[PDB]
């Protein structure tokens, strides 16, 4: 009857359920989950759920009606999908770029070498950086070098535009940032590329707007 | 008056047919007719069922097709069942086991022809291997419920079905319709074939796993066992050291070396013992 | 989607105005629009058989 | 005619049987393998023709009876281990 | 074992209960009431439970 | 011997000997 | 109407409704699962949210009227001093979209 | 009267014979046309089926009130092989037994103008089986007025017993199309 | 049954309506992709009681 | 040709049900129906079936009536109900093949160009599946005998849709034993495989008895197959196979020993934790 | 036998045959059926049968009925409650009363009904000093009756419990064995 009861409690994982994010765990059988509807709830979690999968910000499946944590989804749920390197990969090359060898070498040592030599970095005592910002005047080769890096790199590549993270639905955009970073982490080695970061990274913010 | 002991006995074939129609038409509230016989005033066998065309959109019941129904009935009588229509069944994929306004109207239509007609609602989505969500219904009369009467007679203590669900209660249970208890017929002969399901042929019983693949699997699994042994040494060390959060908030989001090590030993030991026994039995029998 | 195409934007300076380093929230939103436009023209994804005219 | 265990043929035996010489039995055996009547290999260092299969041949009533006796022995062995496994695992066995 | 199984069977029943909102207390009133901002919109005054 | 050790440990494990208001509250809130 | 994000188990699809919420939903049988890939518009049922049909990419009413505005019937004969400018605009617009291989031969990507 | 009938039609190699204008095949088609029209003009609940007696001894169309189906199926027929007719009648009787209308009186009408090389002992055995299972048969013979007419008369008499009037025989010598005799036969006369 | 069909149509067409838009008009037989003032996009397999060729995005 | 066929619990239940219907109506000893399914790549999934009125004699082996008009009516109607379930063959509940089966297969082939027969033995069995699948094929004999249509076996097994599995599991909720363990289930599979091998060997032995005594003529294809099998039987005393067997047995026993040691350490850890909890609880109670 | 009702008949037959005897074979059979048999009705019937068999030694029932009451199946719990009631009817057993007190307010309508009815059967013709729970159970019965929270079957149990408590003008006790030690067949049949 224990086996039968487990199979019965499987009933609560019915297909039409709403997705959410597991924020924090309170007890062994309760946790706080932010539902995708915008709000967050402190609710019980199904016992037959591997707690090792309840990583921070992990996407979970909440019951449609009771809104309890009914399942934990694979970390591939995301709105910003990787590029299908079969066709979406750019046609630019470091040969097509020409010049700017200093910038090419800096971008290499920042993004490409540490993705295949991080052991060497740790062994010589360097701390690899995440983020390079490629700043400069317009038309000097920032997005072209990004395209060349995407073409040549043998690592996952997630391109996005800073203006795409702003969505009408409140909570979408932080959800999208979480999704892109989760996808990159689960497809590591990965390179994220945010074009026009100053679309969301501006310094003047007017709360109340 | 009707009794609070009526029992709808759905046969195995009937249940399988409703479930197949359910997880064939979704989300459409697919529908069919239940064939059986009112053996007495307290029992309704549902020997068989048969689906209806489900023309176009079917989010609502579709006004049972008389010509299709008649031709079904005539051919079934020709090739067996000389049984009348004891009710109608339809699917509620994930909703629950209640009745909508259209369902209530259709069940009025069925009662008008046969006062004992039953309305079965299956829930193919919410069904799971061991408990199928299904419920039989008949409608309460507005006339009696306004003129102060209980449209069920409580001779027995069989009104303890499941403490009816809040979904049904808010969707109109105990006010416009009532739930009829459902049982099933066990023949011990169909059950033999239902058990023959999942059965494996003696080829599979005696087959040996590819030895190269078996060795590679053992090598890999022992490698994860090695890593989990390192992590288990780490965890046992910092386990008694502190237990403020060890109770529940020291394994969430982090691997459990003990649990994964138990899983690995279980799986590999099963595989190795089974293959050894298979090899030995084979060496002797195929001599 | 309709590959041979032209996009005419009359009085572009409504959107494509200079970007303010001290602008208001409205200015920042319009600058987000401008930067989406810039990425669409000459961002990561190349544009084929789509031409732009701006008056 | 040779059994399933001692089915190793020597060049001298095949030469005597077929009235050929040990220098042509080798080509004869390769021709047999090529046409597919037999399956096996040749070790010319020891001049032994290892065989593992021959084309199915018609059998007489006595041969069918002998095959039946062999099948009976096989069936007895199978039954013996069925009983052994069942008895030894009776507790766990479902 | 029986307690475990009963816990599972009541779990299936008590997981259909509505999930509870989470709100940040901003100020505690008298007569056992608390001003709470419920995420993400709404500022209510809620009576505290008798536990 | 290892299986014997596991069986002995499992056998040896000693298990020490060991609400309706919520029931009513749930029924009323529903 | 929503858009599919990924397929999970041949009967579970993570689909986000345009309103913004995200769900895992089922799929009615005759949908040719290959036709609905991550990013495709779908029509979820209003009650069970199960996919019913895949839809082509939406065209906003704004973009529709943008495409369909009537530019009168102005001819090049109604423009005066603009002759060099007219031919530069035509160079950029027309010729690259009608004879796109001359520029390929010369070795440029037309403006 | 509720009647469930099947027409067994012999379509042997001999049915390219031209003793009936134009050929026995067309004469048989006309005969089945008129008999099925009579069946339809009778109680419409009456139903009719078609069996072909040849080397395959096949059933073309089972019981069906409609007539166009039977006519088209019989038109799509060619003469080949020899007749068995023992299979024929047995398969026909099985079709009778497996009819949707049990209240329908069982009926087989067989056009069997051909040499029937079946031993009279088995003929009479089959006749006794049919009569004891309560199926009446109205056999129609043409062409061979001597080779098998004695056997058919004996078969019908064996079905008859003493008062089993349901069993009947009608033998027609060669002449014009097999229409006037079938119209002015006791079988359709009693309809 | 014109009378009863119109009766049912009027019962379904009783006020109040929700005012939406006809953002897209697809062909599949014509279908709508309306967007309603609750800011909700609904695909209509059947346009409804108004002529299909009278609605524009 | 179809190498693999998957029958469903609904099909099995409907076949048993049709057999019971005919048995109640009369006495035929066999019932024939039509079988609808899909055509997954080189795999015939038979999802549903419907009875048709079929009759035959017991002597002539040619007197049999099958109502193809009823067949096509019912098939078109089931097509109206569900479209993907096309005619895929027929079934007959005989304990063994029959002479008429070739003719009935031709009649079905008039509908399905590649028809697969499935004999669904309603009589309960113990050492085999209830479905035996055959496909008609022309046999071009090497001994110059005229080519004749013959039935060819195709691997048949029972499989279930999600809803079919849910329903059958609900029906077998109290019969099927699931608290067995993977290792116990695999050992049961091994013993069942030995039983099946013994049954096949006994069938061959009985056939050889019949042939030797004289009831059956010599079948040269069967004799070829038998001697091929007996020659294929391996030798397990070659002094090289023995060395390989011992080497792999030790390579598996090392892994079994490692897993057993890991399990013992885990059990000791569990015992330590249990005793720690016991002492803590007892001391707190004494406090 | 196949029928669950026939199996329940077998359980009741064991109860009647071995009533009072306390036969260990009957206890084994009934308890094994209550444990492992696939029908809840017959499980409950088996527990009640065990209660019937154990009334000559009311000190023994508490153990088994406790194990079956702090238990899994709602029907098993209810059967344990009725087994306790049948066993201790007229005894006012403090242990049985203590066992049934938690059972009241159980998450099942019929379980509460059975617990209340068995409790009243046990305190039949009892008073405060003999067993210091009569007032508690009387006030429990009164509240259950004049409450709307409780289910209809719980109300039925409470009414029956009050009736039992004040049965026979509160001048009658339920004893399955006569005052001289002879099994009281009318009482066994009545219960
Ligand atoms: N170093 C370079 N060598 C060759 N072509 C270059 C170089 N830099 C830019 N280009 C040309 O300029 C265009 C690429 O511009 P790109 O998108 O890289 O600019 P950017 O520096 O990212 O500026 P912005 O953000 O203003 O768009 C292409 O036409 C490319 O041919
Ligand atoms: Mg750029």
């Amino acid at each position: 009857e224990f086996l039968h009861a487990q199979e019965e409690v499987k009933r609560i994982q019915s297909i039409p359920l709403v997705i959410g994010q597991f924020l924090e765990a309170v007890d062994q059988n309760t946790a706080i989950v932010g539902s995708t509807t915008g709000s967050n709830y402190y609710v019980r979690i199904l016992s037959t759920i591997d707690r090792e999968l309840l990583k921070p910000n992990a996407s979970v499946a909440l019951h449609k009606h009771s809104n309890a944590l009914v399942d934990v989804l694979p970390p591939e749920a995301d709105s910003s999908i990787m590029m299908l390197t079969s066709d979406q990969k750019p046609d630019v090359m470091y040969a097509d770029i020409g010049g700017m060898d200093i910038q090419k070498q800096e971008v290499r040592e920042a993004v490409e070498l540490p993705l295949t030599h991080f052991e060497l970095y740790k062994q010589i005592g360097i701390d690899p950086p995440r983020g390079v910002l490629m700043y400069g005047p317009p038309g000097c080769g920032k997005t072209m070098l990004a395209k060349a890096v995407a073409h040549h790199t043998t690592a996952a590549f997630i391109r996005v535009v800073g203006s795409e993270f702003v969505q009408k639905y409140l909570g979408e955009g932080p959800r999208m940032v979480r999704d892109v970073f989760r996808l990159a982490k689960e497809n590591a080695p990965a390179i994220i590329f945010i074009d026009e970061i100053d679309a969301i990274a501006t310094k003047r913010f007017d709360a109340q707007t | 008056a009707v009794d609070t002991a009526e029992q709808v006995y759905i046969s195995s074939l009937a249940l399988l047919k409703m479930l197949k129609h359910g997880r064939a038409g979704v989300p459409m509230e697919v529908m069919g007719l239940m064939l059986g016989e009112f053996v007495d005033d307290y029992t309704v066998r549902v020997i068989d069922v048969f689906a209806m065309p489900q023309s176009g959109t079917g989010v609502s019941v579709e006004a049972v097709d008389p010509v299709f129904q008649a031709k079904m009935l005539d051919m079934l009588k020709q090739t067996g069942r000389p049984e009348m229509v004891v009710g109608w069944y339809h699917s509620h994929p994930g909703f629950g086991c209640w009745l909508s306004g259209v369902d209530i109207n259709t069940q009025q239509s069925f009662e008008a022809l046969s006062e004992r007609a039953v309305a079965v609602v299956v829930d193919p989505i919410q069904s799971v291997k061991g408990k199928v969500v299904i419920d039989a219904f008949r409608l309460i009369n507005a006339n009696m419920m306004v003129l102060g009467h209980e449209p069920r007679q409580t001779t027995s203590n069989l009104g303890h079905l499941n403490k009816p669900s809040i979904q049904a209660l808010i969707h109109g249970l105990n006010r416009h319709y009532y739930s009829i208890t459902i049982n099933y017929r066990k023949n011990e002969l169909e059950q033999k074939m239902l058990l023959n399901l999942h059965k494996k042929s003696w080829m599979e019983g005696l087959t040996l796993q590819d030895y190269s693949e078996h060795c590679k699997h053992n090598e890999s699994v022992v490698k994860e066992m090695l890593e989990l042994a390192k992590n288990y040494n780490k965890a046992v060390e910092e386990e008694d050291k502190m237990t403020p959060e060890q109770l529940a908030i020291k394994n969430v989001g982090k691997q459990d070396p003990k649990r994964h090590l138990e899983e690995h030993v279980d799986v590999l030991m099963t595989s190795n013992i089974v293959q050894c026994l298979a090899a030995m039995l084979d060496t002797v029998v195929f001599k | 989607d309709h590959q041979p195409c032209i996009i005419f934007m009359d009085e572009i300076d409504a959107i494509g105005g200079r970007r303010f380093s001290e602008g208001t929230s409205a200015d920042r939103e319009i600058q987000r629009t401008l930067m989406e436009l810039l990425n669409q023209m000459d961002g990561f994804d190349t544009l084929h058989r789509v031409k732009m005219i701006m008056a | 005619t040779r059994p399933a265990n001692h089915r190793q043929l020597t060049f001298e035996e095949i030469a005597k049987s077929a009235k050929i010489t040990v220098n042509e039995v080798e080509l004869l055996v390769m021709k047999a393998l090529s046409v597919g009547l037999v399956k096996g290999s040749i070790d010319e260092v020891d001049k032994r023709v290892h065989m593992t299969w021959v084309q199915p041949r018609v059998l007489d009533l006595q041969q069918i009876k002998g095959m039946k006796d062999r099948l009976e022995f096989w069936c007895t062995d199978v039954k013996s281990m069925e009983m052994l496994v069942e008895h030894q695992a009776h507790d766990i066995l479902t | 074992l029986n307690a475990k199984v009963r816990l599972l069977r009541e779990e299936l029943q008590l997981l259909q209960e509505q999930g509870s909102y989470v709100g940040e207390v901003v100020r505690a009133m008298d007569k056992k009431k608390v001003l709470v901002k419920v995420h993400p919109e709404g500022k209510f005054v809620v009576d505290v439970d008798k536990n | 011997f290892c299986l014997d050790i596991h069986n002995m440990s499992v056998k040896a494990m000693r298990f020490p000997p060991k609400s309706a208001e919520e029931r009513r509250e749930r029924e009323q809130q529903d | 109407v929503g858009e599919v994000l990924k397929q999970l188990t041949e009967e579970k699809f993570i689909v986000k409704a345009t309103n913004g919420p995200r769900y895992v939903v089922g799929c009615r049988r005759q949908l040719d699962k290959s036709k609905l890939k991550p990013g495709t518009r779908v029509a979820l049922d209003m009650t069970t949210l199960t996919i019913m049909r895949y839809l082509p990419r939406e065209v906003d009413p704004l973009v529709y009227n943008m495409s369909h505005e009537d530019p009168g019937n102005v001819s090049y004969s109604e423009i005066g001093g603009l002759s060099e400018q007219i031919r530069e605009l035509r160079e950029v617009i027309e010729l690259p979209l009608t004879n796109p291989e001359l520029f390929q031969r010369v070795g440029i990507i037309p403006p | 009267v509720l009647e469930s009938t099947m027409v067994c039609v012999d379509n042997s190699e001999y049915m390219r014979n031209g003793d009936f204008l134009p050929t026995r095949l067309q004469a048989q088609q006309d005969a089945v046309n008129i008999v099925c029209h009579s069946k339809t003009r009778s109680n419409p609940e009456n139903n009719v089926g078609l069996i072909t007696l040849a080397n395959d001894c096949e059933v073309l169309t089972t019981l069906t009130p409609d007539t166009g189906r039977i006519l088209s199926k019989l038109h799509t027929v060619q003469p080949k092989g020899k007749i068995t007719f023992c299979t024929g009648i047995r398969v026909a009787h099985l079709a009778l037994k497996h009819r949707q209308g049990k209240n329908h009186k069982m009926r087989i009408i067989a056009f069997v103008g051909s040499p029937v090389e079946d031993n009279e002992k088995d003929l009479v055995k089959l006749a006794k089986r049919l009569k004891k299972e309560k199926v009446n048969v109205d056999i129609i013979n043409f062409g061979e007025e001597e080779v098998n007419t004695e056997k058919l008369t004996a078969f019908v008499n064996t079905l008859n017993g003493k008062d089993g009037t349901g069993s009947h025989l009608v033998t027609v010598p060669p002449g014009p199309s097999l229409a006037d005799a079938l119209i002015s036969s006791p079988i359709l006369a009693g309809e | 049954k014109i009378k009863e069909n119109s009766e049912k149509i009027k019962v379904n067409k009783t006020l109040p309506y929700l005012v939406s838009n006809v953002i897209e008009l697809l062909d599949v037989g014509k279908c709508a992709v309306i967007k309603t003032s609750t800011r909700q996009t609904y695909f209509l397999p059947v346009i409804g009681l108004v002529d299909a060729e009278k609605l524009k995005p | 040709a179809v190498q693999k066929v998957v029958v469903h619990p609904l099909v099995l239940l409907s076949v048993v049900d049709h057999f019971n219907r005919i048995g109640k109506v009369g006495n035929q000893k066999r019932v024939v129906g039509v079988l609808l399914g899909s055509w997954q790549k080189k795999v015939l999934d038979v999802s549903n079936s419907f009875a048709v009125p079929f009759d035959e004699d017991d002597k002539d082996d040619s007197v049999w009536f099958l109502d193809h008009d009823y067949l096509e009516n019912m098939y078109g109607m089931f097509k109206k109900v569900n479209a993907r379930e096309r005619i895929v063959g027929w079934y007959h509940t005989g304990p063994k093949l029959h002479k008429n089966d070739i003719a009935i297969n031709e009649l079905m082939k008039r509908y399905c160009p590649n028809s697969v027969l499935v004999i669904i033995d309603v009589k309960p069995k113990d050492l085999g599946l209830p479905t035996e699948a055959y496909i008609s094929v022309e046999e071009v004999h090497d001994d110059g005998t005229p080519t004749s249509k013959t039935f060819e076996h195709v691997t048949s097994e029972i499989g279930a849709e999600e809803a079919e599995e849910v329903g059958v599991e609900h029906l077998l909720r109290d019969i099927k034993d699931t608290t067995v363990g993977t290792l116990s289930q695999r050992i049961t599979n091994q013993v069942h495989g030995l039983k099946g091998l013994n049954s096949k060997l006994l069938d061959i032995r009985s056939y050889l008895e019949k042939v030797a005594t004289g009831k059956l003529p010599i079948n040269h294809q069967i004799i070829y197959q038998l001697q091929d099998v007996f020659n294929l039987l391996p030798d397990v005393s070659l002094q090289e196979f023995v060395k390989a067997f011992y080497l792999k047995t030790n390579d598996q026993m090392v892994v079994v020993y490692l897993a057993s040691l890991i399990r013992s350490v885990v059990a000791l850890h569990n015992l330590i934790n249990n005793k720690i909890a016991n002492r803590d609880a007892e001391k707190k109670e004494g406090q | 036998d196949k029928d669950p009702i026939l199996r329940r008949s077998g359980m009741y037959t064991v109860a009647m045959a071995y009533c009072g005897s306390g036969n260990n074979k009957a206890i084994r059979r009934l308890l094994h059926v209550a444990v492992s048999d696939v029908n809840d009705d017959v499980r409950r019937a088996a527990v009640e049968s065990l209660g019937f068999i154990l009334f000559r030694t009311p000190e023994q029932c508490p153990s088994v009925v406790s194990l079956l009451s702090e238990s899994y199946n709602p029907h098993v719990r209810y059967g344990a409650a009725m087994a306790l009631g049948i066993c201790c009817a007229g005894t006012g057993n403090k242990e049985a009363i203590n066992l049934l007190e938690p059972m009241t307010n159980d998450p099942v309508n019929y379980v509460r009904q059975g617990a209340l009815i068995a409790s009243a059967l046990i305190m039949i013709q009892q008073t405060e000093i003999t067993c210091p729970k009569v007032n508690q159970f009387r006030q429990l019965y009164s509240k259950v009756i004049n409450d709307k929270h409780d289910d209809v079957m719980a109300k039925f149990g409470a009414i029956l419990a009050q009736g039992i408590l004040d049965a026979g003008g509160h001048n009658v006790t339920i004893s399955l064995q006569s005052r001289t030690g002879h099994t009281h067949m009318p009482s066994v049949v009545g219960v």
